[PDB]
């Protein structure tokens, strides 16, 4: 169920404010780089 | 002097309520708004 | 690692609802809140 495990911060008013530039600039280069995701999977495999 | 492309403050204000503004832009609106307060308080506008 | 002098998010959250933050502080709080979102969303935290 989608209801089953909600993110409680989504009810907060702050969750309505669109994402900043600061954050798109910090994240987008990383998670849109197929290499970066593969490093992350790799490193998690190594931990798990 | 006539100024171009503006709208009634409340027109925009209520849209912003539906759509919140990016926090950086909103920080700007707030700086402008403070200036309004200052002006209207000193001249003690009767009709804002 | 232990981190000192933090409080339950909603403790402050409620206190801010009462007496709001200077816009600069509030812009800051929102920058952080977005980082939390990204983090909780990637690891699809079931318990936030
Ligand atoms: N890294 C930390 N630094 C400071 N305080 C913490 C940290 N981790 C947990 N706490 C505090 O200790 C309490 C218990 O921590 P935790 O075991 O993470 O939560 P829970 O009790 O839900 O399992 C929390 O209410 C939190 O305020």
């Amino acid at each position: 169920s989608w209801r089953a495990y909600p993110f409680y911060w989504a009810w907060l008013p702050q969750a309505k404010v669109p994402f900043s530039q600061e954050i798109k600039d910090l994240i987008l280069p990383k998670i849109s780089d197929p290499n970066f995701v593969k490093d992350l999977e790799e490193d998690l495999y190594e931990l798990f | 002097l006539f100024v171009e492309g503006y709208k009634d403050a409340d027109y925009w204000l209520r849209r912003f309520e539906a759509e919140p503004l990016p926090e950086n832009t909103n920080r700007q609106l707030l700086l402008q708004f403070e200036r309004l307060v200052v002006l209207d308080y000193i001249i003690r506008n009767t009709d804002r």
